[PDB]
């Protein structure tokens, strides 16, 4: 069967939960969601932070426990068919990580954005914040973790070792979390308006730079596939 | 909503609004409301935050459900960013008109070169009507009137569409092959030499022709038409007029002030000299968006915001009027839940512990003096 | 082993399509990021794209890129679409959150905050890659063409907003009337970082030196992430971490 | 710096100990080593240690500045014991303004700057731990020059 | 003005110190106006003569709590008693981990093919120990500090 | 006898000298010592200043020179005890190196912090200056070259060729010695004020990296040191 | 000719030179001419200009055909 619909579920899930999340921040983000210190904000807001906080903790820690269990020891003794199907699973999962990084990067970044040069910012936890930083960026975190260990424990090809790309396109968009707090340093002390072009507000832009290394993993991952499946039909 | 969040001693010490008024409270679509009032440039201006070198008088709305039709600073349009003068007091006047149907909570703030946002008291306005109904008009120089709602829009939709649909073909016609393994492989083993080749040049030729020759028909028929522009119109406008206000009659010196920790008032002593010829009596003090007013001397009127206004949360302890010439020394009480609901309450968090505020002296005959307060604010806690 | 040609094609056409998917995505966050905290504030309003500071900087900061996916695509599958990919993917991710959050969330209009156009110059940056494959010529002529054809390319969609009009006193463009009216309260009109005028500008040299220094310095952008891009590309696997 | 202020600040000179004690780092640096040693992988060490390393040192230095911080009303102004401190024993060649400490922002929320700047030392404490690694692993090296 | 002040150029202020002898001995009191990007401006200066013991000096000061501390010695023995703290469970640490041969050994260890035995059972025992025990002392240390000292500015 | 009681020696000296000196300058850093321009400050510190220039002077000429002649020719006819012998010199040496490096650059140099906190600077030759950067650096300057050339004449490791590392560790607080006057133009024209985290004053900072290269010689020490006495006992 | 290609905004509002006087139209060599005048430093100074805080009063010749012997602001050299 090669190639199976978990690719439909991956995709669907995500659309599915952030378009709800989409709508569930455009109706919530006035009335209730504008103030900061309003008691009708804690209870729209700071719960949400917590639980979503609390359940991608969770979803990670099973996730790479699970994945990490289910290593196959016996990794030299693969059928070339299998390795092809586990090369496929693996592709899904990064089709997986690509669609929560372009999600956790451009709508929800670009989008606090936008709720930005609509009111004036009021907490470190906005909502806007809560839905961006604090869920997208966790979702893209699990996922690109996740396929660095499925393909560490499933792929001979990855094994024998950790891939340097690989694991920079897995950091550096997870280093995106340690630096969400680095320029609101350089803000309650340093740039005191609002831009996007500023000098603290690039540690998300030299470490946006971090997942071009998208490009060494394709290409090692083709590498991979053209293993014992190159052909007979390509090179010819 | 942007306030209650900015630094307490930053708020009350940076600019202070007062003789607000708002000319209607519920208006119509495509209807105009109107912003009024003064703010004096404290004199105190706070190191941290850069002098109102370049400063620019916006309004707190949550994204355009009112465009600012006009907005004057003494009686000289203000398009763009202006000059303040510290300890000068200046009166603005605003013009907005409705574009979105709701309750919307209208504030009004002085943006600065390196200090942000500096929010004032905000109105809740109603909005009745449908979004369909706004209009914009605009006449040109050029003799032509346009609507911005939808002026240039469909050139712009178009013009993207386009381009986007050029790139589109681009990708589409080099992944009509195979893409990606076969090619590296290609590439990898020996020599490759055959991915491209005609007619793909010919066709990259073509797409760089298309693309030159389209930019450069397109310059052409974007001057042939519209042949006449200006350059974004900008630069800080200097020389605002302040407003002449006579010097004030009534000196206050401050001795001590005090807020309970935790606690809703504030405690404050004040020692008042009356100059002048009319017996006066302290009616209100505004610390900070708050208007702590004493029901029995001064009244408002202007429909100030409720959660602002405390009508009896100003009590002296001697509010007898005050002849001409003579001193003496009262305790003045601030107590309302807004100072806590604002949270100015929290300055206790806050590096520099000062205050700043307005004191309105009101006499038998009316008229009214503005004299300012500044002293260190000392927190208590038994 | 694969059992037969015929599959083994349909193998390769169905990872071309994923990674394709993957490689797309992955641009679009990544790329978007970087020129959401590099050119934003000036993508974002009409009045915000002048003719001196914008026409500098959008080139300069957003050939980035573009010159690394070029210098892993091309040199490695001999894909000429690096930067037309990366174009793309940019003009997607502005485009949708420009509808459903800067016109769907919020209600700026599309004529007020529509995004940059930049295909043009992806155009030409790939073409000039492909023909005559010397990434040291492409690095010159093409990142020229990259930084001098951005303005006039912009031209047709920003023209219609340069009319002058006379607004309550004060000469005014469309654009600043546009700006004027629909209020962004986190923009105020100071941070409009646009030409106000020098004392050594010469009538109408601030577009076309813009536009030459732009050029120049997506030279050095191209020369210099190129490089990056092939270090980015490499396949090393680390023993230990 | 023990021996320095206690033999020359306080020796020397006669800066008050409780004003003129330096910083406390050994809980940073425990956590750094033993995350280093635990999990020995660099880039581990790097993220998790080095966020420790930036976010225990405000919180481990806290019961040693915590005293030094109850208010005062000290002749009309609110001051910190720090600052009556600092005004009281005069340092000649460091001016009060020199003092480059918060002194408050429009856009600072209430308890945020104790833990925002935390978080922004501990990433730039990342960047600067994945730095010097490289700077360390080529100042370790064992090379011979055949000629100087 | 304990702060730094704003002065203007041209304007004349008069100003007052009030200093409290603190060591005897005959010392040049001067007077500046310390400038942002200028530096000290040094004044004219006197001779003053202090006479006693630096022992019997006193610098008492009330707190807003309630509390009449001297500033001599407030907060000295907190001080010196936590940086003694923390500089000891550092040194065990070192002593801990250089009880056993260091240097040439473990390189000739690490060297000559896979080490792999010069940290093991016990030593992540004693290091998650240090880890948390560091961590707990951390937390359990800023608590007592805010249940003591409850009021801090 | 392997390693005698040199190293006691090395301690000794250089902590009876630098106490001395601390009690000097503890009785006269005031009291003819705290005008630049007084007659007293003259015949107390410029005269000091001087013979401490010309004695440092000459006793790097006589080191080098005595260490230089002294090289041993025969280095291949080495036996291994002596070899040893002469690693244990070499390591004494590089205690005393590390013993000036520590009173040059952090006793004196944190001295100088406070003399400047007391005060205010008032000339470039200031008596915690003379103590310091004048006396203190060439003093650890000249042990540096000392094991320099002690390790090139008398260890076969350290001969054929020049260790980087190493000339690195002895070359960087050297550099710190041109830099005495680096800041010193960064003042008179750059910072008008008396700071440390200054900009112009990192040419001690970027330079107080350069003896991190002291890991580098430790490690090629040990390799010489187990050349022939690796055991046996060792690897085992 | 320097003047002619300043923007026309700036030109027009920087600084207004009026009540110019030129001592002599044509001298011969080794000869003093003297230009006086006075300039009102405009209000509305742009802000992309600095302010004239460090000003110097130059004197606009193609090369040293003149010397400035003196030059006075007020009545100080
Ligand atoms: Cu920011
Ligand atoms: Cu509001
Ligand atoms: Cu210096
Ligand atoms: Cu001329």
């Amino acid at each position: 069967l090669l190639d199976k619909k978990w690719l439909t579920f991956a995709l669907a899930i995500y659309t599915v939960f952030y378009l709800w999340v989409r709508w569930y921040e455009g109706v919530y983000g006035w009335s209730a969601g504008l103030d900061s210190f309003a008691p009708e904000f804690e209870t729209y807001w700071m719960n949400f932070l917590y639980t979503e906080i609390v359940l991608e903790i969770v979803t990670a820690s099973i996730l790479w426990g699970y994945l990490w269990k289910t290593r196959d020891r016996n990794l030299a003794a693969l059928t070339p068919r299998e390795e092809l199907r586990r090369n496929f699973t693996h592709l899904v999962w990064l089709v997986a990580y690509a669609w929560a990084i372009y999600w956790g990067a451009s709508y929800f970044t670009e989008q606090d954005g936008t709720w930005h040069q609509t009111i004036v910012r009021d907490t470190d936890f906005t909502p806007s914040h809560i839905i961006e930083f604090y869920l997208s960026y966790p979702i893209y975190i699990i996922t690109g973790f996740a396929a660095f260990i499925y393909a560490k424990t499933r792929l001979p090809f990855f094994a024998k070792g950790i891939s340097l790309p690989y694991l920079v396109l897995v950091v550096g968009p997870f280093m995106i979390l340690p630096n969400v707090g680095l320029n609101e340093w350089g803000h309650t002390f340093w740039f005191m308006e609002e831009l996007f072009v500023a000098p603290l507000h690039y540690g998300f832009v030299i470490f946006g730079w971090l997942a071009l290394a998208v490009m060494g993993t394709l290409t090692q991952t083709f590498y991979s596939f053209a293993q014992g499946g190159l052909g007979q039909s390509l090179c010819e | 909503h942007g306030e209650k969040s900015q630094a307490a001693f930053m708020r009350m010490r940076t600019i202070h609004w007062y003789d607000l008024s708002w000319s209607k409270e519920k208006v119509k679509i495509n209807e105009t409301v109107e912003i009024k009032g003064k703010f004096h440039v404290f004199e105190g201006w706070p190191e941290t935050v850069d002098e109102p070198d370049v400063a620019f008088l916006n309004v707190g709305m949550p994204g355009p459900v009112f465009i600012r039709k006009e907005s004057y600073i003494g009686g000289q349009l203000v398009p763009r960013s202006v000059r303040l003068e510290i300890g000068k007091t200046y009166d603005f006047r605003v013009v907005l008109k409705a574009r979105r149907p709701g309750d919307w909570h209208v504030h009004t703030m002085m943006n600065v070169q390196g200090g942000g946002p500096i929010i004032g008291p905000g109105k809740w306005i109603t909005v009745e009507g449908s979004m369909s109904e706004f209009r914009n008009p605009v006449t040109t120089l050029t003799g032509q009137t346009v609507d911005l709602e939808n002026y240039n829009e469909g050139n712009t939709y178009f013009w993207h569409a386009f381009w986007f649909a050029i790139g589109v073909a681009w990708i589409g016609y080099w992944s009509r092959r195979p893409i990606f393994i076969p090619r590296l492989l290609m590439v990898d083993a020996g020599r490759a030499d055959e991915l491209v080749s005609a007619t793909d040049r010919k066709v990259a030729m073509g797409f760089l022709a298309a693309t030159i020759l389209i930019v450069v028909m397109a310059m052409s028929s974007a001057n042939s038409k519209y042949p006449i522009t200006i350059p974004l119109q900008a630069g800080t406008m200097r020389g605002m007029k302040p407003l002449e206000l006579p010097a004030p009659t009534v000196s206050v010196k401050v001795e001590d002030a005090t807020y309970r920790v935790p606690g809703r008032a504030m405690r404050m002593k004040l020692t008042i000299t009356n100059h002048g010829n009319s017996p006066i009596r302290l009616g209100e003090f505004y610390t900070a968006s708050v208007r702590f007013l004493d029901s029995d001397v001064y009244k408002d009127t202007t429909g100030y915001p409720e959660d602002l206004l405390a009508e009896d949360g100003l009590s002296v302890s001697d509010n007898s009027p005050l002849a001409p010439g003579e001193t003496r020394t009262v305790d003045v009480t601030a107590s309302d839940a807004a100072w806590e609901v604002y949270r100015l309450s929290d300055i206790i968090y806050d590096p520099d512990s000062r205050f700043a505020g307005l004191l309105f002296f009101f006499d038998a005959t009316g008229n009214r003096q503005v004299v300012q307060i500044d002293a260190p604010l000392i927190p208590s806690f038994m | 082993a694969v059992r037969s040609h015929a599959e083994a094609v349909q193998v390769s056409r169905t990872i071309d399509w994923m990674a394709l998917f993957v490689v797309f995505f992955v641009i679009v966050g990544s790329y978007h990021i970087h020129a959401m905290l590099t050119m934003g504030d000036w993508d974002f309003w009409s009045d915000w794209k002048d003719r001196r500071l914008w026409v500098t900087v959008t080139p300069i900061v957003l050939v980035t890129f573009p010159a690394a996916v070029q210098s892993y695509l091309w040199e490695r599958y001999r894909l000429p679409w690096g930067a037309t990919v990366c174009v793309l993917g940019l003009l997607l991710g502005e485009w949708i959150n420009r509808y459903f959050n800067f016109w769907g969330w919020t209600y700026f209009p599309i004529n007020f905050v529509f995004p940059a156009s930049l295909v043009p110059g992806a155009i030409i940056l790939d073409t000039v890659l492909m023909l005559s494959g010397s990434y040291l010529f492409t690095a010159i002529v093409g990142a020229m063409g990259w930084g001098l054809i951005f303005y006039p390319g912009n031209w047709p969609i920003i023209a219609p907003l340069h009319v002058p009009v006379e607004y309550n006193g004060m000469l005014m463009s469309i654009a600043d009337i546009q700006g004027y009216n629909y209020v962004r309260t986190g923009t105020p009109e100071y941070i409009r970082m646009v030409e106000k005028g020098t004392l050594r500008t010469f009538g109408k040299d601030v577009a076309p030196v813009s536009a030459f220094f732009s050029a120049f310095m997506s030279i050095l952008i191209y020369f210099m992430w190129h490089f990056i891009g092939r270090w980015f590309s490499n396949e090393r696997f680390l023993q230990s971490t």
